[PDB]
């Protein structure tokens, strides 16, 4: 049972949800910025 | 010399516009990267 | 000016290849 307390999770599941949502928003905004500069040419 | 002056002015104007655009773009990238933190 | 333009272009040519 101690060896199955080892795994790798320690935060409350609310904190896991907060981390997952924040990281989802991060990947969204970074992909949106990179797509903006994919589409935008400052020159003609 | 007048004609060469206006020609130099035109090429400087195009370069200035392109520089201001790339400068503002780099500033926006820096703002996004600092806001993500 | 030309060099700067093509420089910007190839970096833009790099970025959808990351996307």
């Amino acid at each position: 049972k101690l060896i199955s307390t080892m795994p790798g999770i320690h935060l409350s599941p609310e904190q896991q949800q907060q981390q997952l949502q924040s990281l989802r928003e991060q990947v969204r905004t970074k992909n949106e910025l990179l797509q903006k500069y994919k589409s935008l040419c400052m020159f003609e | 010399n007048h004609e060469a002056a206006t020609c130099l002015e035109d090429v400087v104007y195009r370069g200035d516009m392109l520089l201001e655009k790339i400068q503002s773009a780099l500033a926006d990238i820096a703002q996004s990267q600092l806001k993500t933190r | 000016l030309e060099r700067v333009i093509e420089m910007i272009q190839n970096c833009l040519a790099s970025l959808p290849d990351d996307l």
